[PDB]
């Protein structure tokens, strides 16, 4: 049995809802937002 | 062919005189010899007990099932069990049987 | 990205096919058939895994013991290799 | 009042004034977020907590004559 | 979050309480499965607590749809045109009876 | 948008009923019901049931 994720885009949306009045690409790259707002909560 | 027979209803009220016709089915398998305390006739032997339940339920249309019979051990349990009444409602009948205030509606979709 | 943009095909599973009705049965021929055959005796598979449980190691052990012979000459290889690399991961080499 | 103050010393008597509320809304604050930056992944650790609030109106400030 | 989110005064629904008290809620709308363990604690509730609501909230119109479901909710309407669905799923009677109430006193 | 009386879970007696008593108002429901009624619905319905004779 092979298991791979298939929701992994809302584990990605719940991240970049909070960063979308960020600034530049901290406001929709993943990586780049989750940073961002960690710092911010 | 074979005719299968409509589906019987579970609902049961027990008869007002339940007791006196539990008294008469009682003396028929049991015989008059001991119309004293005739409720604590004990129901042991297999022919006896089968011949009284089975009147009951042809009868009555209501039989004592599987999981009930070996609690019938006297005759007295056996008028207890017909004391019972069954419901055959649905539970949306049972909902909308009890009375409902005006601002509550349901709605079955099965 | 990543995620299908329609349902997948509406998943219809037979609960009563002739396999599940009959799953199970016999499970007890030993205990209700007077011990004249074992439930592991029904088990189908491999010859080297009915009624019998181990771990990758032991698996391949007994693999090589009991159908090493009858091997494919690169499956036997590899075998013998991952019996090798198995001895030495499962005793902290 | 416009032209006059009563103060207590500290709470004023209960003959003297009275002040009446109703409470008009029982509800909960919007999610709070706790989050402390501690030396792992914290993202997925954030706590959510909702504080459970009641809304009340004031009806009426009533002032008798008991100064004297 | 503050700067992430919307943010509103301290009001009130015309002025509710000032003149008299009126229950903001109006509307529930509940779908409870006749089959699905999610819908257990929902069933339960239609069956020992939704009666009694009733007549304590005479404004409140209950309506109790019974399909199938995989997740019960309640949909809660108000006064001002706000509709706010939760979800039942497996949720117990006693936490039912907990948030139906909850909506009921919320404006 | 459309009218709340066209979704579901709507029963219009009951949603009477119960806006009196939310108003803990004892209103005559004939005469509740007939606040209610608009003369240009009256007109509406008569051109509806005209057009599509019964």
């Amino acid at each position: 049995l092979r298991n791979r994720v298939t929701d992994r885009y809302f584990r990605i949306q719940e991240v970049l809802k909070h960063a979308r009045h960020f600034r530049g690409r901290k406001n929709r790259c993943y990586r780049l937002a989750v940073r961002t707002v960690i710092r911010a909560f | 062919i074979l005719v299968c027979p409509p589906l019987r209803s579970r609902a049961y009220t027990p008869p007002e005189d339940l007791q006196s016709r539990l008294e008469s089915y009682v003396k028929e398998v049991f015989g008059s010899s001991l119309p004293s305390n005739w409720q604590d006739i004990s129901l042991e032997d297999s022919r006896l007990k089968f011949n009284l339940l089975a009147h009951l339920a042809d009868d009555l249309g209501h039989v004592v099932p599987n999981s009930r019979l070996h609690q019938m051990c006297r005759v007295r349990d056996v008028l207890d069990f017909y004391n019972v009444p069954i419901q055959d409602r649905s539970k949306f009948d049972e909902l909308s049987a009890s009375n409902l205030p005006p601002n509550l509606k349901i709605t079955w979709s099965y | 990205i990543g995620i299908r943009l329609t349902l997948p095909p509406p998943k219809v599973v037979d609960r009563w096919n002739e396999k599940r009705a009959m799953f199970g049965v016999y499970d007890n021929i030993g205990i209700l058939g007077n011990f004249e055959k074992h439930p592991k005796e029904l088990i189908r598979g491999p010859i080297w895994l009915r009624g019998w449980k181990g771990n990758e190691l032991q698996r391949c052990i007994r693999k090589r013991k009991m159908v090493g012979s009858r091997m494919f000459a690169d499956d036997l290889h590899n075998l013998n290799k991952r019996i090798r690399y198995l001895y030495k991961h499962f005793n902290r080499h | 009042a416009d032209n006059f103050t009563l103060l207590g010393k500290p709470l004023l008597g209960k003959d003297l004034v009275r002040v009446e509320a109703t409470v008009i809304e029982k509800t909960e604050s919007w999610p709070r977020i706790i989050m402390r930056f501690r030396k792992r992944k914290n993202f997925k650790k954030k706590r959510i907590v909702t504080t459970p609030q009641t809304v009340l109106r004031i009806n009426s400030i009533e002032i008798a004559p008991c100064l004297l | 979050t503050a700067r992430g989110t919307p943010s509103r005064f301290l009001a009130s629904v015309l002025h509710n309480g000032l003149g008299r008290y009126v229950q903001q809620l109006q509307r529930l709308s509940f779908s409870v499965s006749r089959d699905g363990a999610s819908s257990r604690g929902a069933r339960e509730f239609v069956e020992r607590e939704v009666i009694d609501f009733a007549r304590r909230n005479p404004g409140v119109v209950i309506y109790v749809n019974s399909r199938p479901c995989c997740v019960p909710r309640v949909v809660a309407e108000y006064l001002n045109g706000a509709v706010r669905e939760e979800s039942i799923h497996c949720k117990s009677v006693e936490e039912i009876s907990t948030l139906v109430q909850k909506l009921a006193d919320q404006s | 948008p459309v009218r709340r009386s066209e979704k579901p879970n709507w029963d219009y007696h009951a949603e009477i009923q119960a806006f009196g008593h939310r108003l803990q108002e004892n209103f005559s429901l004939d005469l509740l019901k007939t606040a209610f009624v608009n003369s240009c619905y009256i007109k509406s319905e008569e051109a509806k049931r005209q057009q599509l004779g019964i």
